[PDB]
């Protein structure tokens, strides 16, 4: 059973 | 003295933390971003079963399907790890 995610990465 | 910061996580408390220790060794071991990768995907694999995937780095965004639990995405002071099971 699967799911979707996104990452960000904090502002440099 | 790297400091964890957990910033999402579908993962029991316990890979948690065993995630961010199998990073501290990586970090310990190596410093080049995909060599660090390595180390953890490779060891996931091992200790958790295959198929794992890792990035490591301090500028991206990313969009990807993990099967449930096995999904976390943290920092170890400067660097961004995310780290997820997908087939
Ligand atoms: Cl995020």
């Amino acid at each position: 059973p699967t799911k979707d995610s996104y990452t960000l990465t904090e502002e440099l | 003295d790297r400091k964890a910061v957990i910033k999402n996580a579908d993962m029991s408390e316990e890979m948690q933390q065993d995630s961010v220790e199998c990073a501290t060794q990586a970090l310990e071991k190596y410093n080049i971003e995909k060599d660090i990768a390595a180390h953890i995907k490779k060891e996931f694999d091992k200790k958790y079963n295959p198929t794992w995937h890792c990035i490591v780095g301090r500028n991206f965004g990313s969009y990807v399907t993990h099967e449930t639990k096995h999904f976390i995405y943290f920092y170890l002071g400067q660097v961004a790890i995310l780290l997820f099971k997908s087939g």
